């Protein structure tokens, strides 16, 4: 049993100092010699070899707070090694291993009725750029550097607000052309489906456009095989070129007679697409997917309406646009030096858009940073003298649990833990809720949360503390498998 | 003599290193149990029943006293857990007599003595009582307590009880006639409900595809309709050779939907007749919208539980290749809707020509809490089965293990004498399942057993433990109860086993 | 080093701590002591396992040190003051785990000792001076559950008379009992009973042939320390004692008949190896005074002291009695008996009730125990930790439920779970403000201790406090050990 | 907690130990062990009494359960094998529920509040026997059963008995005062007597010496008075020993007067041959080198005032016997003193053929006659063979959870606690352990019927028409002493080292 939850408290100890905005990074290099210099808990957790059994409960506890708010995963596993850590001393005790579980249950229970009670929600919608941009700085400050953000919540808002439509969303229509090269401040904003191209014949402004779809990519008697061979790519450019293309697709590479025919017939001839856009340009379009040349029809092609070239970025890409949405597919382009630290942007992209998803049907918007936990260890701390009876210890071994949250946020950023949990405990008794931890001042000083605009979504603070309780109570009611 | 001694010591061994593990499985307070397998797969169990069966097994012995306690499982369904370890002491009480120096044949006399001692203390406490919706809601109430939280027991102790209500012919009674058990993740648990009719795997998917068709019969069918892509190369190795040929599958399919019209023409001349289809393979992109432009429920993806449930329930008449549209192979459902929740569609068919498949849907969060709940539910529907055909039921919860204790030892060297010592070496090995319950739940096992070794009346007082005080509790108002089954073959099982493993010297 | 081997004290510390933990209280368990010889005793008494015990640890030889300095100035609670330090210690590594200094730990734990001296003071129940029924309370309190419990029935008057002739009326009113000056004698023969009481100091020795005007009725003291002669060729001395003429002058040593006729020239009176335990209390029953220079012999030299001298033979021994006397702060109590193992228990028993009377001569008062005291003090020290601020909060609060074991040891040797009693006790007292309640030593039940009778009396349990918190504090100062190994 | 759990298993394993050392050896069907010293000598022995003190012990805590196991031996005499096995088994019956996981001060309580109803059965289940010959020679056979044969027993039970009836005075019944064990290496093992008076060393070493003194008047000396410029230096020596028999002749001519005024004399020393004929030559018994366990006899039963010097050959010096002769018997001869003036010391006079079974023997007649002596100062008798141990048993389960409750299982342990004396007694005579114990407790009267074990078929036998019975100081100081010693072992801590 003790051993569950010391494998359980190695496992929140692996992630508790990648916390927070001041988050060190890992390195990853993997089974199959990756190397990541990365930050995300997710990314660790879908890397690390999770051998023991008991830990694998609070990963996939973790894996499902992902699958519904797309963040919240680190305060999870904090959350529930806090949990199991003041377990062992309630178990040490001499209390039951029945009874924590119904204090845990009961106080989780008081967590979630307290927690919508200390709510600064948004204001008015998920328009008015300027103002949500402020919304999702949090998500990437917590995720990249805070001195980067006040361009990419921009970047990756301004993209993401062109369809909060109709009370519906989706997120995989904001994708990333992750392109090499020029800085961070070089990264723009783009309007439909983009990759580079490599030449030059394309017809722009089409109608509901015709595109290929490819699923697979590329002394007389000489020339003889040479005229066939001529023939051959012909009669295959127009198997795509008959039923009327605009554009022909491949995956790979340019060839010079096949190109020369893309110019005869004037088709623009599409190359280099990546190993993943097979199914996102066929989603996007209408299109269905085809292995060769020859086997096109009309009914076995995609609809595009406007290919054309861009130059943002200082290079020339492929636009795919106005689809049955008039705007579907809305990606982002991400411009860096090296790929080391384009991966942390690109998976703090998404766990910004995915923040914007969950406040298309969430407007609620807690305090984050401290002042949201220390609000629920001081209520629920004051709850559990009420009951007595053996819950009377639990429900206290609850609420401490949260006091470890902020502290993970101390220590992540050179603050001495004790004298500002005592200062925020001691200043959240009066200078209430929307008080919290500020990160900045290497002494440990205090800041109110509200004005700084540092706020967290409140499903992912009621999904978390849902989940992570689950995990804690179904890893405490085992005993043992034979191993 | 050490020759003997050898067996005695190591299946005394093999049967505590089971008793110890079957102890903490045992009670409504018990904790699971997570069996891996190689693979890493994770399965949460509190049941002795799949515990016996997947169990990696260290001990030869051990291997054969499992296979004896699954063979008592094919009746009873639980209690298992408190076969095996009433076994295992009760051997325990022969090793304190055999390390005397006694002859193990006297103690399997004593328990041959003492098993129809009990068993005519069984016949007696017992009351027959009359099969009232109530005196099987307390029984489901009880056998859904030690599986699950006892509150979200008390919520499904009504849908239990009423599918059980829905078995009703004096013929043969089976759940696996008509009890069907399907999972929605809606994120929700408390919402088990019994549905009187086959729920299907999934719904309408066309928006104009009919919410609502009353009186419906169905199109069953098993192979393709859907516009085939094959799965081997589509584009086959100029292009008008496959411009006709996928559309010649396309017309095969063009004049089947106008086979569909026909028969549709059949017998749907009025409109109050409404129609829906079931393929179980996929369902065409244009007939998708061409039965919605008529107003037909169709639907892909169906399982063979399904099918058999159709045909045996709905009287639907199966159906295979195209040929034979025709309206003596349809059947009948006068409830058909779909029902989209949490994230995905369900057609419900209801009221079909012969109501007896019912459904016992199972709203879950995550897959632990469905297959713990469902283990609940369907060892709840075993034990209210076991009670419905026992004329009779037992009060529970450690009762008649301190009453039959109580007979026991006030059954006096009447006995041989010399095998005194099996009765009460039997009688102390009763009282471990009271001593177990009370102590799984944190009480004292000792202060509560002589709490309630002290019988509250004139007779042994049918008093057992309370599972959230460790009291002396009557069981009788209380209501929590079973079957009688369980504890008569459990105690005939039981017997049988420890005599025996008793007689064992020497093994090769 | 450093709080590693502040870890290690503590341990150290702990270890000899809850080894002796248990023997607390009316049921106390009993313990193996086996030197490497094959001996074997049976203990109780936590400070007879405190003397043979052997350890190699440097800190928890000072923590046995300054507990057996508190075991000669009242009493018992010997184990009380190891145990109650040694969860503070314990307590203390938690936040020395926290990185956090011994010095905030400490000012911590003496802040919580300057509540811990006042909310005793609060729930203090004045007992009242000299009354024979709760006089005879306080033999019921601190003698029972001891081996007076068939003879308490003489300790509770040989309590009251001691208390009131051990006395100092130095700066007020008498309010100095002392343990040294009762003049105990316990010899055998005759009933239990014949132990009486009586004002003055006993002597085992006579004038070897007592031919002397010996017993006078105002035996006027001077002190010698040399040895009397034949005369001149000291009788030179003895006539120059003359001057002021006492009646007798008291020698350690041998005295002839002659020289015993001699001294009746001068008519003084002196006594032959004699014990100091004797001669310290014949000067406290008299006040008497030394001198022989010859300068300094002056008015200043008589000692006028006693009003009975008395050569006695009681049960065939060279008695002489100096009784009568001056100072009634040097007075007699006989011990008798057959053997010699119960009336020293109640000379023990009674001399820490002398300290508790004494206590009653200062502040009367007696506070319930068993634990209530100690419950009294953490509820009313954890309420007062949730207003303060700072990060002495955590450690201040600690000692507020490090110190709880008093109940929580009486209530693990008695058969009784913990969790649950020490649960229901606080239960009904930390909304239960007014009440002092504490878990009976017998059944393991949380009865009133003011229904139950038990009261210890204040100041004994402020030193054990004190002492605890003063260990504690001394143990964390502590850096290293460092002279060598 | 482990702690706990290491010294109380460490603990019942020693007390497991001195069990099944003393659990064969009692019962008249016991055996005996060999107790071997350094340098070889063999001691035979049945009691546990002298078993327990020359044991050369193997375990440190096992000794503690022998010291306190000897100190019930100073008030109870025999039966302390019954005292360490009934500690060593209320040990494992407490064991029994602590393994389950009970604090050991609920099996402490339960103790006491069994052991205050078994001294209440106790109080009632005796009979108030006066001091009948018949009940003293049974509690003598009984008490002598269990070390010599039964046959042995019959020949000693009435050789107790008459010293112990010669022990009757106002209030001073004293065994060791005036009754000595006398041992005559002789061809026969049937033939122990009550002597009324004492046995001397020796006998007549000369025919002239008579046999038959009447008024003997008993002088004592301790020089000896044997032929101990060197042709008279010797010759010197020689005439201190001729004027010693001119004293010698001065007294028997001093005190003599009448010829029925006889005259003995032993001494200490040597005897002169010709001082032996001339002390034959006046018929006057003389003796060389008789005990020093002789001398206090003489005087505090014969009347014999002792002298050591020949000056002072007194009248007022000497005894008063009725009878003194010696007695030739195997190989050498022994003088009787008879008829003494205040007749108070005895002399046992075993015999038998060997020597080591003669000291068998005469432990058994000490342990026989202390048992004997103990039933007189005790004012009743109790049943015997675990009758009585079975009524306790029949009580102790009977009484009661109106007991603490949780420690009612320490009385029930108390009670199946007290039924190895049955069970061992009924082990040691070749019966089964339980089969006679459930025919024992099956109560023949409708009250726990005092059944004791027949040690001779594996009967249920009643043991007071039998008269097997007991004194009431040996299972009331059991009681008192067993349950204080077992929770002493209980409520133990840790070892220093
Ligand atoms: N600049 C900041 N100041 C205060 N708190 C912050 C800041 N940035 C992030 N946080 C806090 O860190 C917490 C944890 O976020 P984190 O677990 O890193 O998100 P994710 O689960 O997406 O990795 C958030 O609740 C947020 O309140």
């Amino acid at each position: 049993v003790y051993r569950n939850i010391q494998a359980c408290k190695e496992l929140a100890q692996t992630t508790r100092t990648a916390y927070g905005p001041n988050g060190m990074n890992k390195m990853v290099i993997n089974h199959l010699e990756k190397l990541f210099v990365t930050n995300d808990a997710a990314t660790i957790l879908r890397e690390l070899e999770v051998q023991h059994p008991a830990a694998k409960m609070i990963v996939m506890a973790s894996h499902m707070q992902e699958q519904e708010v797309g963040d919240g995963t680190n305060f999870v596993l904090v959350f529930a090694g806090a949990l199991l850590e003041l377990a062992e001393e309630l178990l040490r005790i001499g209390l039951s291993v029945s009874e924590v579980i119904e204090g845990y249950e009961i106080a989780c229970r008081k967590a979630h009725e307290i927690l919508p009670n200390l709510v600064c929600c948004s204001a008015k919608n998920l328009r008015d750029i300027d103002e949500v941009s402020s919304l999702l700085r949090t998500s990437i400050m917590s995720k990249q550097y805070g001195n980067e953000v006040f361009l990419a919540k921009l970047i990756a808002q301004a993209c993401v607000s062109i369809f909060p439509d109709s009370g519906h969303f989706n997120v995989d229509n904001i994708r990333v052309c992750k392109i090499l090269g020029s800085g961070i401040s070089s990264s723009s904003v783009l309007h439909g489906m983009v990759f580079k191209k490599e030449t030059e014949g394309d017809v722009t402004s089409v109608k509901d456009a015709k595109i290929a779809v490819y699923s697979c990519p590329f002394a007389e008697e000489l020339m003889n095989f040479s005229k066939g061979e001529e023939n051959l790519m012909d009669a295959q450019v127009k198997a795509i070129a008959d039923t009327g293309a605009n554009v022909v697709v491949t995956g790979g590479k340019v060839a010079d007679m096949a190109l020369h025919y893309a110019n005869k017939y004037n088709i623009m001839l599409v190359r280099l697409n990546s190993k993943w856009d097979l199914r996102r340009l066929c989603k996007t379009v209408g299109a269905t997917a085809l292995p060769r040349l020859t086997p096109p029809v009309l009914e076995e092609m995609g609809h595009c309406d406007s290919v054309y070239l861009s130059e943002v970025g200082d290079t020339q890409v492929v636009v795919f646009k106005h689809e049955k949405e008039d705007g579907a597919i809305s990606t982002i382009v991400l411009r860096g030096s090296t790929d080391n630290l384009m991966d942390d942007i690109e998976r703090a992209v998404d766990d910004g858009v995915n923040t914007f998803k969950v406040l298309t049907r969430d407007k609620r918007l807690v305090p984050g940073g401290g002042a949201t936990e220390i609000e629920l260890a001081k209520q629920i701390t004051s709850y559990g003298e009420t009951c007595p009876g053996l819950e009377q210890y639990a429900i206290k071994k609850f609420a401490e649990a949260f006091e470890a949250i902020p502290r993970a946020l101390a220590e992540n950023s050179g603050v001495k833990a004790n004298e500002v949990i005592s200062k925020l405990y001691a200043v959240h008794q009066e200078g209430n809720k929307n008080v919290g931890l500020d990160i900045e001042a290497e002494v440990p000083a205090v800041k109110d949360m509200l004005e700084a605009g540092i706020l967290d979504t409140y499903l992912g603070k009621y999904w978390a503390i849902k989940l992570a309780t689950n995990a804690a109570v179904t890893v405490l009611r085992v005993d043992q498998i034979i191993m | 003599v050490a020759r003997a001694q050898a067996a005695l010591a190591v299946n005394i061994s093999a049967a505590r290193g089971l008793q110890d593990v079957l102890r903490t499985n045992l009670g409504p307070k018990g904790t699971m149990k997570m069996l891996v397998s190689g693979a890493g797969d994770i399965k949460l169990t509190k049941d002795g029943n799949v515990l016996l069966h997947e169990m990696q097994i260290q001990h030869p012995t051990a291997s054969l006293i499992a296979k004896v306690a699954t063979a008592q499982d094919d009746i009873t369904g639980d209690g298992t857990t408190s076969n095996v370890l009433i076994i295992g002491e009760l051997l325990k009480q022969a090793d304190l007599y055999i390390s005397e120096g006694l002859h193990p044949r006297i103690i399997t006399e004593g328990f041959e003595a003492a098993k129809e001692k009990a068993l005519q203390f069984l016949e007696e406490v017992k009351v027959s009582r009359e099969m009232d919706r109530e005196t099987l809601i307390d029984v489901a109430r009880t056998s859904l307590r030690t599986k699950v939280h006892a509150e979200l027991a008390d919520v499904l102790t009504e849908a239990v009880v009423d599918s059980i209500l829905a078995i009703k012919k004096q013929d043969e009674p089976i759940d696996l006639f008509m009890i069907e058990i399907m999972e929605m993740k809606h994120k929700s648990e408390t919402d088990t409900s019994l549905i009187r009719g086959l729920v299907l795997d999934h719904g309408a998917r066309h928006p104009d595809m009919k919410k609502r068709v009353e009186d419906a019969y169905i199109l069953t069918c098993n192979v393709s309709l859907e516009y085939e892509k094959t799965e081997v190369n589509s584009g086959f190795f100029s292009a008008e050779e496959r411009e006709k040929l996928v559309k010649a599958e396309r017309k095969f399919i063009e004049d089947r939907v106008k086979k569909i019209i026909e028969l549709k023409r059949k017998v749907c001349g009025d409109s109050d007749k409404g129609f829906v289809v079931i393929n179980q393979k996929g369902i065409d992109p244009f007939s998708l919208d061409a039965l919605s432009k008529e107003g037909i429920v169709a639907l892909r993806r169906a399982k063979r539980r399904n099918m058999e449930r159709l045909t045996l329930a709905c009287g639907g008449v199966a159906l295979n290749s195209f040929d034979d549209l025709s309206p003596d192979c349809l059947g009948h459902a006068g409830l058909v809707y779909e029902y989209t929740l949490g994230e995905e569609k369900f057609t419900f068919i209801e009221k079909c020509n012969n109501p007896r498949s019912v459904t016992l849907l199972i709203k879950g969060p995550n897959k632990h809490t469905l297959t713990q709940i469902k283990d609940a539910v369907r060892d709840g529907l075993r034990a209210v089965k076991n009670a419905i055909d026992d004329g009779c039921v037992v009060p529970g919860a450690g009762a008649v293990e301190v009453a039959m204790a109580e007979a026991l030892i006030k059954h006096k060297p009447s006995v041989k004498g010399r095998a005194q010592l099996g009765v009460q070496a039997f009688a102390d090995a009763l009282l471990i399942i009271p001593k177990v319950l009370a102590q799984n739940s944190g009480f004292d096992l000792q202060e509560t057993l002589v709490k309630i070794q002290a019988e509250h009346s004139e007779s042994g007082q049918l008093v057992g433990v309370d599972l959230n005080t460790g009291e002396p509790m009557v069981a009788a108002e209380v209501g929590v109860w079973d079957n009688y089954c369980v504890k008569k073959q459990l105690l005939h099982s039981c017997t049988v086993i420890a005599t025996n493993i008793l007689l064992v010297d020497e093994i090769m | 080093s450093g709080r590693k081997v502040q870890s290690g004290n503590i341990n150290a510390a702990k270890t000899i701590a809850d080894i002796i933990r248990t023997c607390l209280g009316p049921k106390s368990m009993m313990k193996m002591l086996l030197d490497p010889m094959g001996g074997i005793v049976m203990t109780n008494d936590g400070n007879a396992i405190l003397r043979e015990i052997q350890v190699q640890h440097p800190a928890a030889k000072s923590m046995i040190e300054i507990s057996r300095t508190q075991d000669e100035e009242v009493g018992d609670g010997t184990t009380s003051v190891i145990i109650l330090a040694g969860e503070m210690l314990s307590v203390a590594e938690h936040f020395l785990e926290q990185q956090m200094h011994p010095t905030v730990v400490i000012s911590a734990y003496r802040k919580a000792l300057d509540d811990m001296i006042s909310t005793l003071k609060k729930i203090s129940i004045p007992v009242d001076i000299s009354d024979s029924d709760m006089m005879l309370n306080i033999i019921n309190s601190s003698i029972t559950t001891k081996a007076i419990s068939r003879w308490s029935s003489l300790a509770c008057n040989i309590a009251l008379d001691a208390v009131k002739m051990v006395q100092f009326e130095e700066n007020g009113r008498k309010e100095i009992d002392i343990k040294k000056y009762a003049r105990v004698e316990k010899i055998p023969g005759g009933i239990i009973e014949d132990s009486c009481v009586l004002r003055g100091v006993m002597i085992n020795k006579d004038v070897t042939h007592p031919r002397m005007r010996r017993y006078i009725k105002n035996p006027r003291i001077v002190l010698l320390d040399s040895s009397l002669e034949y005369k001149k060729g000291i009788q030179q001395l003895c006539e120059d004692i003359i001057q002021l003429k006492p009646d007798v002058v008291i020698t350690e040593k041998g005295i002839s008949d002659l020289a015993q006729h001699y001294l009746m020239r001068a008519n003084i009176t002196a006594i032959r190896r004699v014990r100091k335990t004797d001669n310290n209390r014949i000067a406290r029953a008299c006040g008497a005074r030394i001198v022989s220079r010859p300068e300094e012999l002056r008015e200043d030299d008589v000692g006028t002291g006693a009003g009975l001298l008395e050569i006695k033979k009681i049960g065939d021994e060279y008695f002489t009695f100096i009784t009568d006397c001056k100072d009634p702060k040097a007075c007699t109590i006989l011990l008798r008996g057959a053997s010699k193992e119960i009336l020293s228990e109640v000379e023990r028993n009674l001399q820490d009730a002398m300290q508790v009377c004494r206590n009653v001569l200062l502040d009367p008062q007696l506070v319930p125990g068993g634990g209530a005291s100690e419950m009294a003090v953490a509820h009313a020290l954890t309420e007062k930790s949730k207003a303060m601020t700072g990060v002495e909060q955590w450690p201040y609060r600690a000692v507020a439920q490090a110190l709880e074991v008093i109940p929580r040891t009486l209530i693990q040797n008695c058969g009784a779970s913990t969790i649950r009693l020490l649960t229901s006790l606080r239960a009904k007292h930390t909304q239960e403000n007014c009440e002092t309640w504490g878990v009976n030593g017998e059944t393991g039940t949380l009865v009133d201790m003011k229904e139950l009778g038990i009261w210890e009396p204040l100041a004994v349990k402020l030193q054990t406090y004190k002492t605890a918190v003063e260990t504690a504090v001394l143990l964390l100062r502590i850096d290293d050990i460092v002279s060598g190994h």
